[PDB]
């Protein structure tokens, strides 16, 4: 997931961009 | 925006601040 992922870990808009429409 | 922690609220605050009204869906993870 990215509430795990996104917490433990840094992400970048591009990853945001594969959780939207 | 750059790169920096996503967790709970700043997660959707931001994907609130790329989307906005786009709609952004995090589901929860396993």
């Amino acid at each position: 997931g990215i509430v795990e992922q996104c917490c433990t870990s840094i992400c970048s808009l591009y990853q945001l961009e594969n959780y939207c429409n | 925006f750059v790169n920096q922690h996503l967790c709970g609220s700043d997660l959707a605050e931001a994907l609130y601040l790329v989307c906005g009204e786009r709609g952004f869906f995090y589901t929860k993870p396993t």
